[PDB]
C-alpha cells in the first residue's frame, strides 16, 4: 500500500489536513445561520473559544479554512491521486511532498495572524482592508503549492503519452490535465494580484493599492477558483459514481467535452462579480454575461450524462416505470448517497447561479443573502457531500481499514442531516436575500432591523440547530474511521472503483480533436487576453492607489 | 433497451426550476424599477 | 443492447443542447432588454472618474453635506453621497420625486455597498473612484440604505436614509 503506492500516503496528507481544516471552519456555521435567524450566540462561542473577538474574525476563518483551505487540499488529493491510478504511474515524489510542505506551511503562516486578530478581512481580503503580512505571506505559498500540483500531473501526462504514443488520453487523466491547465490561467489573476500589490503593501514596500485593479484581479481568479472546487466532484461524480450506482458512465466524450469547455470558459468571465462595479464599461459586462451564461452548458450537460447514468444504473438493477429506477439504486450507500443528494440541491443552486450571472437581475440580489443560499447549495453542498460521502470508498482504499455496518449507518446519519439542512439554510438566505437582507453581517447585533424578515429567520435558526448536529456527528463518525485500529492490506490494494464507459464508433473523431491539448489550451489564453486585456490595460494607465485601513 | 424519460424528467425538473428563479427575479427586477 | 443504447443517448444530448442554447439566448435577448430602458441608469458608469480619498471631504462636491444636491439638467439633480465607516452624507439624503437623480458616489476609507431598499440601486462604493449611478424615484417616503459590503465591526450597523420629496 504504502511503498509500491506511497501516493497513497501523500494522498492521505491531503485529505487529512483538509478535513481538519473543514472541521475547524465549519464550527463557526451553525453560529452564523442562528446570526442569520436573529439569535446571537457569539457570547456562547466567544465562552466556547477565548481566541475569537468578533463574528468577523470568526466568519474569516470560515470563508477561508472552508472555501480555501479544504477545498484546493480535496482538489489536489483528487485530482492527483485518481489519474495516478488510472495510468497506473507514480508522480514525482519529491515534487509531490513539496506541495505538501508548502500546504501546511502556508496554512500555519497564515494561521497565526488569522487566529489573532491581525487578518480579519474575509477570504476575499478586498483592499485598503489592509491586514497581516503574514496572511498574505501564508496565503500566497498556500496557493502557489497547486503549481507543483499541476506540475506533477502534467509530468504523469508527458510520462503516459511518451509510452503510448498516438493514444488518446485516458478519461481522468483528460480531465485533470484539463483541469490543472485551467487553473493555472486562472491563478494569473490572484499571482498578480499577490505579487504586484497585497505583499508589498503588507511588507511596507508601498503605501497603497488600488481597489479596482486588485478586485478586478482578484475575480480573475474567484470565478474560475469556484469551478477549481467542483470538478475534483464532477471528476467522481462521472468516473466512480456510476460505479457506485450500479452501471456506467454513458458517455465518455460528453465527459470530456463538459470539461474541454471548463477550460474554455471558467477564466474569461469575473465582471459577473463586478456588474456592480464603477469604472469597468457597460459593453464589457455584459460580454462577460454572455460567457456566463456560456460557462453553464457543460453543467446542463452535465445534468444530463449523469442523470441518464444513473437511470441506467437503476435500470441495471431492476428499476421499474417513469420513477422506478430511483428507487432500486443502493440508498444504503453513504458514497451513493452523498453526492446524488448533494446533485438535487445543485439543482436550484444553479438556477439562482444563472440569475446572478444575467447583469441587469444581479442588481436585485447582490450582496444580499441570497449569494450565500446560492454557493451553499454549490460548495457546502454538493462539493462537500461528495467529499464526505467518499471517504467511504477511498479512505479504505488509502489505509486498508475497512468500514462496518455502523460507522456507514453514521454516515448515512451525516449526509441526510448536512443535506436537509443544506437545504433548509438554503431557503432561509435566498428567501432573506429578496427580502434585502445584507450579507456578511452581524444582524442579530441588531434584532429590530430586519422585522419584515421574521419567518425565513425560523429557517435559519432551524437549519443552525440541524447542521450543528450534522458536524458533530460526522466529526465522530470521520475519527472512529481514522482512529480505529482495525487494519487489512488486502482492500487496500483492492482497487479504485472506476466506472466502465459506454463508448460508441462516433467517438474516435470527436474524441481524438478534444485531445488537441496545446491548441486548446491556447484559445482559452487568448480568450483571456480578449476579455480582460482591454479592460486591464485601462485601469494599468490610471492606477490611484489609495492607503490602507484597519477597521476591526 | 429505451428512451431516458428519468434523464428527460430532471432536464426538465431542472428547466422548471430555472425559469421559476430566473422570471421570479426579472418580475422583482421591474418591480424594484 | 449496450451499443443500441449510446446512440438515442447522444441524439438527446444533442437536442437538449438545442433547446438550452435557445433558452438561454432569450436571457440574453430579454436582459440587453433591459438595457435598452430606463432601468440600465442603476448600472455604474464605465467611465473612470477618479478622486482622492484623503481630501475627499475636505476640498470639493463632497466636503460640506449641505452641498449635496444640484440641480444639474431640467429634470436631472446629482447628489454627491459619502459612504464612510458607519454612515453617509449627507443623512439623510433628499431628493426630489419623478426627477432623474444621478448619484455620485466615492468613500473616504475603505469599499462599501450603497444598497437602497426598495430599488434597483446596488453599487459598490471604491476609495479613489466616483460610482455614478441613476435613478428615478416613482414611490415617495423614506428608503433605508444598506451597506452591504463588509466594512468592519460596524457593517451590520451602517445604514442611510434617502427622502424623495413628492
Ligand atoms: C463551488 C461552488 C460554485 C458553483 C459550482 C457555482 C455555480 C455558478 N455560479 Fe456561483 N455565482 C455566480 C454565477 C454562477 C454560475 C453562472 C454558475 C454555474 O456554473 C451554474 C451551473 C449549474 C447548473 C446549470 C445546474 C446543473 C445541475 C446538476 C448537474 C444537478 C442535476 C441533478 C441530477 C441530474 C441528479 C438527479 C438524480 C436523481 C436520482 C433524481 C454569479 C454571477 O454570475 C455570482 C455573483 C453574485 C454576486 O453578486 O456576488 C455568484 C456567486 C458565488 C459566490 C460568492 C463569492 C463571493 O463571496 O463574493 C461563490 C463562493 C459561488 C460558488 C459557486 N457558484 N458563487
Ligand atoms: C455547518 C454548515 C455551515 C453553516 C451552518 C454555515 C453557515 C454560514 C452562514 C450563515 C454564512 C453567511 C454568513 C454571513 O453572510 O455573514 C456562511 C458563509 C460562508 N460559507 Fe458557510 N457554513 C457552513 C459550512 C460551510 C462550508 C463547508 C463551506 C465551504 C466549503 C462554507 C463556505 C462559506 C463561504 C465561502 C461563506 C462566505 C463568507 C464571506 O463572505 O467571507 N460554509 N456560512
Ligand atoms: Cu460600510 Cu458595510
Amino acid at each position: 500500500v504504502y511503498e509500491a503506492y506511497p501516493e497513497k500516503k501523500a494522498t492521505l496528507y491531503f485529505l487529512v489536513l483538509g478535513f481538519l481544516a473543514l472541521i475547524v471552519g465549519s464550527l463557526f456555521g451553525p453560529f452564523q445561520a442562528l446570526n442569520y435567524g436573529n439569535v446571537d450566540a457569539y457570547p456562547l462561542l466567544k465562552r466556547l473559544l477565548p481566541f475569537v473577538q468578533s463574528y468577523y474574525q470568526g466568519l474569516t476563518l470560515h470563508g477561508v479554512l472552508n472555501a480555501i483551505v479544504f477545498t484546493q487540499l480535496f482538489a489536489q488529493a483528487i485530482m492527483v491521486y485518481l489519474p495516478a491510478r488510472e495510468l497506473n504511474m507514480r508522480p514525482n515524489m519529491g515534487l509531490m511532498w513539496l506541495s505538501w510542505w508548502m500546504a501546511f506551511i502556508g496554512l500555519v503562516v497564515a494561521a497565526l495572524p488569522l487566529l489573532a486578530n491581525e487578518a480579519t478581512v474575509l477570504y476575499t481580503f478586498y483592499p485598503p482592508l489592509k491586514g497581516h503580512w503574514a496572511f498574505y505571506l501564508g496565503a500566497s505559498v498556500f496557493v502557489l503549492s497547486t503549481w507543483v500540483s499541476i506540475y506533477i500531473v502534467l509530468d504523469l501526462w508527458r510520462r503516459w503519452k511518451a509510452a503510448n504514443p498516438g493514444k488518446v488520453t485516458p478519461l481522468v487523466t483528460y480531465m485533470a490535465v484539463v483541469f490543472w491547465l485551467m487553473w493555472f490561467l486562472a491563478s494569473l489573476g490572484l499571482v498578480l494580484e499577490a505579487v504586484l500589490f497585497l505583499l508589498p503593501w503588507s511588507f511596507g514596500l508601498v503605501e497603497g493599492v488600488d481597489p479596482l485593479v486588485a478586485r478586478t484581479l482578484f475575480w480573475w481568479t474567484g470565478h474560475p477558483i469556484v469551478y477549481f472546487w467542483l470538478l475534483p466532484a464532477y471528476a467522481i461524480i462521472y468516473t466512480i459514481l456510476p460505479k457506485q450506482a450500479g452501471g456506467k458512465l454513458v458517455s465518455d466524450p460528453m465527459a470530456r467535452l463538459a470539461f474541454l469547455l471548463f477550460l474554455l470558459l471558467s477564466t474569461p468571465v469575473g465582471f459577473h462579480h463586478q456588474f456592480a462595479d464603477p469604472g469597468i464599461d457597460p459593453t464589457w459586462k455584459m460580454i462577460h454575461s454572455v460567457l456566463t451564461l456560456f460557462v453553464a452548458v457543460p453543467s446542463l450537460m452535465t445534468a444530463f450524462t449523469v442523470a441518464a447514468s444513473l437511470e441506467f444504473a437503476g435500470r441495471l438493477r431492476g428499476g421499474r416505470g417513469l420513477f422506478g429506477w430511483i428507487r432500486a439504486l443502493p440508498w444504503d450507500n453513504p458514497a451513493f448517497v452523498a453526492p446524488v443528494l448533494g446533485l438535487l440541491g445543485f439543482i436550484p443552486g444553479g438556477a439562482g447561479g444563472i440569475v446572478n450571472a444575467s447583469f441587469t437581475l444581479d442588481y436585485v440580489v447582490h450582496n444580499t443573502a441570497w449569494v450565500p443560499g446560492h454557493f451553499h447549495l454549490q460548495v457546502a453542498s454538493l462539493v462537500t457531500l461528495t467529499a464526505m460521502g467518499s471517504l467511504y470508498w477511498l479512505l479504505p482504499n488509502l489505509t486498508g481499514k475497512p468500514i462496518s455496518d455502523a460507522q456507514r449507518r453514521l454516515g448515512l446519519a451525516v449526509v441526510w442531516l448536512w443535506f436537509l439542512g443544506m437545504m433548509i439554510m438554503a431557503v432561509g438566505l435566498h428567501w432573506a436575500g429578496l427580502l434585502n437582507v445584507p450579507r456578511r453581517a452581524y444582524i442579530a447585533q441588531v434584532p429590530d432591523a430586519y422585522p419584515h424578515a421574521a419567518v425565513p429567520m425560523v429557517f435559519n435558526v432551524l437549519a443552525g440547530i440541524v447542521l450543528l448536529v450534522a458536524l458533530l456527528l460526522f466529526i465522530y463518525g470521520l475519527f472512529s474511521v481514522l482512529l480505529s485500529r482495525e487494519r487489512k492490506p488486502e482492500l487496500a490494494e483492492a482497487p479504485l472503483p472506476f466506472a466502465e464507459v459506454i463508448s460508441g464508433p462516433e467517438d474516435r473523431r470527436l474524441v481524438l480533436a478534444m485531445d488537441r491539448i496545446g491548441f486548446w489550451f491556447a484559445v482559452a489564453a487568448i480568450l483571456v487576453v480578449l476579455a480582460y486585456g482591454p479592460t486591464l490595460v485601462q485601469l494599468f494607465g490610471h492606477l490611484n492607489p489609495v492607503p490602507g485601513w484597519r477597521l476591526w | 433497451e429505451e428512451k431516458p424519460k428519468g434523464a428527460l424528467a430532471v432536464i426538465l425538473v431542472l428547466t422548471l426550476t430555472i425559469l421559476v428563479f430566473w422570471l421570479g427575479v426579472y418580475a422583482v427586477f421591474f418591480a424594484r424599477g | 443492447d449496450e451499443h443500441k443504447a449510446h446512440k438515442a443517448i447522444l441524439a438527446y444530448e444533442k437536442g437538449w443542447l438545442a433547446f438550452s442554447l435557445a433558452m438561454l439566448f432569450v436571457f440574453i435577448a430579454l436582459i440587453a432588454y433591459t438595457l435598452a430602458t430606463h432601468t440600465a441608469g442603476v448600472i455604474p458608469a464605465g467611465k473612470l472618474e477618479r478622486v482622492d480619498p484623503t481630501t475627499v471631504r475636505q476640498e470639493g462636491p463632497w466636503a460640506d453635506p449641505a452641498q449635496a444636491v444640484v440641480q444639474t439638467g431640467p429634470n436631472q439633480y446629482t447628489v454627491y453621497v459619502l459612504a464612510f465607516a458607519f454612515g453617509y452624507q449627507p443623512n439623510p439624503i433628499e431628493v426630489p420625486q419623478g426627477a432623474e437623480i444621478v448619484f455620485k458616489i466615492t468613500s473616504p476609507d475603505v469599499i462599501h455597498g450603497f444598497h437602497v431598499e426598495g430599488t434597483n440601486i446596488n453599487v459598490e462604493v471604491l476609495p479613489g473612484e466616483v460610482s455614478t449611478v441613476r435613478y428615478t424615484f416613482k414611490r415617495p417616503g423614506e428608503y433605508r440604505i444598506i451597506c452591504n459590503q463588509y466594512c468592519g465591526l460596524g457593517h451590520q450597523n451602517m445604514f442611510g436614509t434617502i427622502v424623495v420629496k413628492e
